[PDB]
Order: structure tokens, then C-alpha cells, then sequence
């Protein structure tokens, strides 16, 4: 949970959006496991940002997922119940930022996790 | 520096009996002498002739011919306007202030003040349109004291509701341009001072409003020259038809204190209402978070340079809060918040520029409420606190502030956009799992009555800490 | 002191002496330094008038005292 | 004083004794400042006021000791 604090205090404590990565995986051991990964970030970041994209911290997630994992921000894109939300101004910019998944490719899982990557598309 | 050398030089070269002997040689035997005569009697003391000498000699000095009509007081006449004793017009009224102040010592501030009020007079007109434009504007001033008349019959409030709606001008007697008015902007830092009443002589001198004036602009607009709005509606202000008008160069200007932020939406509302290009030239609409950042700057006229660059800080009631304006991003329409700042507005019509001035009033008290947590204090090395709530234009006059809820683990956004004039929406963001930071009456109670975005940010952590 | 007085008012004199000289003989700084030295001049006059006032009232009180006392004490 | 003259000066050579007069009052005024005390410096003057006017209250309470309470009767 201590991921949360960590990304708010990046906010409070803007970065240089490269500096970004450096400071994210020095608060864990970058390669033990990721199954916490920003799975979490994105949803808290627009349900904080409520009537407002929040800027500065989705150009963030971009640089970070041009080499990340992506079968997470595909489910939590998929299990984001904006529906209910519909501000018609967050999803503006969720489809904008997700449209680089089917333009440049949907990345492999070197698993099974790939079928599932399948499940979220 | 160097006056003693040049003292020392002076008495070297004198020396009485060669300089009264040279005095007396030269006597028996341009303007500069004068006016430095001029400046050594304004410094000394002068008897009632010779007060009047003086005045008629800083007069001349001006460029106003006025001879000396009495001991006492003499009438001042100048080409367009002929004081009495006590041109195109006698003295209207006897304005003790500008009396008081001319017959003290410091008659700059007088002369200083009847040049202002004859310039606005001192039209382009070569003797005849200038008549026609000095009497348009009579007539202007005249409609706009009978539509302020007419408000005040609607409602005899005391000077808090003027402030609120009303007129655009000062509350002060009709002298020139600034006749007797309802305050047009309701500034909040006005409202007390280390506190208000609807006194006579009330803070006319407070408040972000000004008269309005005739300004000499280059489309020859059709001015009335006698009083269209005459007969009003009983809770509107409306008006009657010309005849007629004059195309005259020039126009009623309502140029306010200082250029407020206004977003082109607003000056799309100002060209639509008012008809009259709002931009006389072409101007530069640049980012309107730019233009509300120098409008936060030029905010506190003094010599402390700051700089912020959209990072405040300073002390709550009870903690240390800061602020990031966050500057120069897109707004929701998907394009950046291009704006300008106004400074003045050229009203064609004398019947419906009351609304626009309500409109302009409504959108810098939202700017205000917004840039209220814009200072220069430099609360720095604030180590423990400092709760930076990111604040950012997010929609047409709409200011959003996330900031990090304290009894929650999240963030929490607040979204305040200018509703009326008086009440601004306000819309508390909270996260499904999290706790209740504060209810919206509360914040609402807020708004409408301090509407200070640190103070705003101060009491949403005082009611969270209670809550 | 009277000569610092008399010699401030003597510059002053030359000064705008000089002046109205300089303004004939033609058709600034040095008028400026003229007044300013006039003004300095009277603010000391009336100054060391007022002292001289009190420093004559309170000669004659302490003398008239101490006559009275040391011939009483004699 | 000195402005209304200038002024009379410049409005009559526009195409008097102030030396003089401004020489006799700072006599007079020196005179009636050494008449009333005013010679020397104005520190050294007050200095030498207030030692005089300590040294005669010293004295009157002196005599008011030595003279209230009488040791013979």
C-alpha cells in the first residue's frame, strides 16, 4: 500500500518524468515481483481527479508503459466501471492514451498470461 | 554628490559688497526662472494674494489660463471648465475636497485632478464635435445616475448589495466622470482591514470598480446625443429609441482598475453583448493560466519580486498549506486555456451595459477567489505539512483543487465554478474508499461568504481534523 | 550657536544671489541646492530662537535661585 | 521672503536689498541669541543649563536640610 504514498508524494513532489521510473523502482527491488504493479495507479489517480484528466502524471504512465507490462492496464481499463462515472471527460483521455496499445501492438506474456492477455482484449 | 564643490566654487567665486553691487549693476541696467520661483514658493509660506499668485502660477504653468478673481478664492476657468470663485459649463457643484486640497499646501493632487477631469473634456473635436461629445457624455452620466436611481428604488440596500449588483461606478457625488454609483467589483480583501458600513463617505476609494469615461477610439460610433434610456422597467432597465446620435469617434469605456484574467469565452460574451470590437487592435491572446499567473503578480504592486513559478506557499490558521497553480496544460475542451486580460471595454449602448459589467464582475470575483491563494510568502523549509493542493483551471471559470486528504489515504478534489455573480458550485471529490472530509454546505458556507482559496484550503483541514 | 546659524544663511544668500545672477545674465540643480539650503537655514534659525528663548528663562531662574540661595548660605 | 521677491525681480526684468536685509536680520538674531544666551555651540549651552540648574536645586535642598532640621533649640 505503500505505493500509493509513494506515487502521491511524486505528485506533491513533481518530478522530472524520467527521473520517474528511477524513484518508483527504488522503493522496491524492481524485478522480485510486480504483481502490484499500476494496476491501482491510473484508477485512483482519474477517481481522484473526478471531474478533471489530473495532467501530469498520465504522461507518467505513458513513458513508463512504452516498456512495461500491459495485460494489467488492460484489465483495469476493462474493469474500470466509468459507466457509472460517465464525466464524458476521463474516458476522452483514457481512449486517447489507450489507442497506442492497438497502434503500436499488444506486447506478449512469454506465458500462459498471454492467453489471458487475450481475455482482456 | 558633488553640490558641495560646486557650493564651495560658488562662494569662491562671489566673494557683500561685489555681489550686491553686481546685483545692482545687473537690476539697474525665459520660463525656467519661473517655474523654479514657482517651486520655492510651493515649498514656502504664502499669505491669501499670495496663495492665489502661486495657484495662478502653477496654473500658467499647467497651461491654464485663470486670472485672479478674488483674495479668497478665485474661479478658475479653463476652456473647458470654469470652477467659481466660491468653459462649455459653470462649476457644477461645490466639491469641498478638491477646495480644501488647492488651498493647502499640497495643491498638486488638486491640479493633478482638475487636468484629469479637463483631458476627458479635451476631445478631438476642434470646438464643435467637442461640445457634442461633452454633451453625449453628459447625457451618458445623466442615463447611468437615473438607472442607478431606479436600482435603489428597486432596493435601498445598504452598500454590500451595491457592491453585489448594481452599477459600475463609485459612490461618490457627480464630478466629471465619477457621479454617484454602485460598486461594480465586490472585493473581498475591501471587506475589512487591521470594517464596513453604508456610510456617506464610504470606502470609495476600495473596491475594483471605476467610472466610466469617454474614449476616444477610431470607429466613428453612433453615440446618442440626447437621453435614450429614460423610462426603465420595474425590476430591468430598459430604455427608448434615438431621436438622434452622432458618429463620433469615441465611445462610452468602462476601463476598470486593473485588466482582470478573463478566458475568450469572456470576451466572446463581452463582443456579443456589446457589439463594439472588445480589441481595438489585435491582441494577444496568450495562455489564460499566463495571463492569471501576471494578473497574480501584478496582484501585489511593490518592489518584492517573487516569482512563484505556480508554487506558493504560506502559513493556514492552524497549520502551513501550500499551492501549484500547475500552469499552461489543455483545458477540457481538449485545447489549451488561451485567455487575455481586460482592462477596458468601449460600451456602445448606455441600456445594456449593465449586464456585461455584472458578467466581467462575476468572472474576476472567480479569478480573485481563485488567485487568493496566490501570495509571496516565502514559507519555504516548511518540512512537516506543507499540503500543496494542486489547483488548475479546469473548466470555462471553473477552478479545480486536488489536494491530499489527511483522514483519508487518497486525494480529494474540490471544483469551484463562478454559478452567479454571488454563488459559486462548489463540488467536494471524494473516493468511495475513503472517509468523509467535509460536507458541501460546509464548503458552500465557504465559499460564498470568505471565497479565499488558502482560507478554503485552511478550513477543509480544520473540518477534516474535526470530522 | 549663532555662527553656524549666520554662516548657513550667508551661503544660502550667495547662493540664490548667484542664481538670480545666472537667471538675468540668461534670458535646476544649483536652484534646488539654493532652496534647500534656505530651508535648512530657517528650520536652524527657529531651532536656536526657541533654545535661545529657553536657555535665557532658565539663565535668569537658576541665577535669581543661586543669588538667593548662596547669599542666604553666606 | 526670498520667493516673493525673486518673483517681483522676474516679472519686472521679464524681457532689490535682500542681501541686505537678510544680513541685518541675521544680526539682529545673533545679537538677541548672545543677548539670551545663544553664543556657543547649543549642546554645550544645555550641557552647562541643566549642571546650573542641578547644581541650584542641590543647593536649595541643602539649605532645606540644614535649616528644617535644627540640632540646637
Amino acid at each position: 500500500v505503500n505505493l500509493k504514498q509513494a506515487i502521491l508524494q511524486a505528485w506533491k513532489e513533481r518530478w522530472s518524468d524520467y527521473q520517474w521510473a528511477i524513484n518508483m523502482k527504488k522503493f522496491f527491488p524492481k524485478g522480485a515481483t510486480w504483481d502490484i504493479l499500476n494496476l491501482a495507479e491510473a484508477l485512483l489517480e482519474q477517481a481522484m481527479i473526478g471531474p478533471s484528466p489530473n495532467p501530469l502524471i498520465l504522461s507518467y504512465l505513458k513513458y513508463a508503459i512504452s516498456s512495461q507490462m500491459v495485460s494489467c492496464s488492460s484489465v483495469l481499463t476493462a474493469i474500470s466501471k466509468f459507466d457509472d462515472f460517465s464525466r464524458d471527460l476521463c474516458v476522452q483521455a483514457l481512449l486517447d492514451i489507450m489507442d497506442m496499445f492497438c497502434d503500436r501492438l499488444s506486447c506478449h506474456g512469454k506465458a500462459e498470461e498471454c492467453i489471458g492477455l487475450c481475455r482482456a482484449l | 554628490l558633488s553640490k558641495m564643490s560646486s557650493l564651495l566654487e560658488r562662494l569662491h567665486a562671489k566673494f557683500w559688497s561685489e555681489t550686491i553691487k553686481l546685483v545692482r549693476q545687473v537690476m539697474e541696467k525665459q520660463h525656467l526662472v519661473s517655474c523654479l520661483e514657482t517651486l520655492q514658493k510651493a515649498l514656502k509660506v504664502t499669505s491669501l494674494p499670495a496663495m492665489t499668485d502661486r495657484l495662478e502660477s502653477i496654473a500658467r504653468q499647467n497651461g491654464l489660463g485663470s486670472h485672479l478673481s478674488a483674495s479668497g478664492t478665485e474661479c478658475y476657468i479653463t476652456s473647458d471648465m470654469f470652477y467659481v470663485e466660491v468653459h462649455h459649463g459653470e462649476n457644477p457643484v461645490s466639491c469641498p475636497e478638491l477646495v480644501q486640497q488647492l488651498r493647502e499646501k499640497n495643491f498638486e493632487e488638486f491640479s493633478k485632478h482638475l487636468k484629469g477631469l479637463v483631458n476627458l473634456y479635451n476631445l478631438p473635436g476642434d470646438n464643435k464635435l467637442k461640445t457634442k461629445m461633452y454633451l453625449a457624455l453628459q447625457s451618458l452620466e445623466q442615463d447611468l445616475s437615473k438607472m442607478a436611481i431606479m436600482y435603489w428604488k428597486a432596493t435601498n440596500a445598504a452598500p454590500l448589495d451595491k457592491i453585489l449588483h448594481g452599477s459600475v461606478g463609485y459612490l461618490t457625488p457627480r464630478s466629471g466622470g465619477h457621479l454617484m454609483n454602485m460598486k461594480y467589483y465586490a472585493s473581498p480583501s475591501d471587506l475589512l482591514d487591521d470594517i464596513i458600513l453604508h456610510e456617506k463617505n464610504v470606502p470609495r476609494s476600495l473596491g475594483m470598480n471605476a467610472s466610466v469615461t469617454i474614449e476616444g477610439t477610431s470607429a466613428m460610433y453612433k453615440l446618442p446625443i440626447a437621453p435614450l434610456i429614460m423610462g426603465s422597467h420595474p425590476a430591468d432597465n430598459k430604455w427608448t429609441p434615438s431621436f438622434n446620435s452622432v458618429d463620433l469617434p469615441a465611445c462610452f469605456f468602462l476601463k476598470f482598475p486593473q485588466p482582470i484574467p478573463v478566458s475568450k469565452a469572456f470576451v466572446q460574451k463581452l463582443q456579443n453583448c456589446t457589439g463594439i470590437p472588445l480589441f481595438e487592435t489585435p491582441p494577444t491572446y496568450l495562455p489564460l493560466y499566463e495571463l492569471i499567473t501576471q494578473f497574480e503578480l501584478s496582484k501585489d504592486p511593490d518592489p518584492l519580486p517573487l516569482n512563484h513559478n505556480m508554487r506558493f506557499y504560506a502559513a493556514l490558521p492552524g497549520q502551513q498549506h501550500c499551492y501549484f497553480l500547475n500552469k499552461d496544460a489543455p483545458l477540457p475542451d481538449g485545447q489549451s486555456l488561451q485567455g487575455t486580460l481586460v482592462s477596458k471595454i468601449t460600451f456602445q449602448h448606455p441600456g445594456r451595459v449593465p449586464l456585461i459589467l455584472n458578467m466581467i464582475r462575476h468572472q474576476v470575483a472567480y479569478n480573485t477567489l481563485i488567485g487568493s491563494c496566490v501570495k509571496r510568502t516565502i514559507l519555504k523549509e516548511d518540512s512537516p505539512g506543507l499540503l500543496q493542493f494542486e489547483v488548475c483551471p479546469l473548466s470555462e471559470s471553473r477552478f479545480s483543487v486536488s489536494f491530499q486528504h489527511p483522514v483519508n489515504d487518497s486525494l480529494v478534489c474540490v471544483v469551484m465554478d463562478v454559478q452567479d455573480s454571488t454563488h459559486v458550485s462548489c463540488k467536494l471529490y471524494k473516493g468511495l474508499s475513503d472517509a468523509l472530509i467535509c460536507t458541501d454546505d460546509f464548503i458552500a458556507k465557504v465559499v460564498q461568504r470568505c471565497m479565499s482559496i488558502p482560507v478554503t484550503m485552511r478550513a477543509i483541514r480544520r473540518k477534516a481534523e474535526t470530522i | 550657536t549663532r555662527e553656524r546659524l549666520l554662516s548657513a544663511l550667508e551661503d544660502l544668500e550667495v547662493l540664490s544671489r548667484e542664481l538670480i545672477e545666472m537667471l538675468a545674465i540668461s534670458r535646476e540643480n544649483q536652484v534646488l541646492e539654493l532652496l534647500i539650503h534656505r530651508d535648512g537655514d530657517f528650520q536652524e534659525l527657529m531651532k536656536l530662537a526657541l533654545n535661545q528663548g529657553k536657555v535665557h528663562h532658565e539663565m535668569q531662574a537658576l541665577e535669581k535661585e543661586v543669588e538667593k540661595r548662596d547669599s542666604d548660605i553666606q | 521672503f526670498l520667493p516673493l521677491v525673486h518673483n517681483v525681480i522676474k516679472c519686472m526684468d521679464k524681457d532689490q536689498d535682500l542681501n541686505a536685509l537678510k544680513t541685518k536680520f541675521q544680526e539682529l538674531r545673533k545679537l538677541i541669541g548672545t543677548m539670551p544666551g545663544i553664543h556657543v555651540s547649543p549642546e554645550q549651552q544645555q550641557q552647562q543649563l541643566h549642571s546650573l540648574r542641578e547644581q541650584v536645586r542641590t543647593k536649595n535642598e541643602l539649605l532645606q536640610k540644614y535649616k528644617s532640621l535644627c540640632m540646637f533649640e
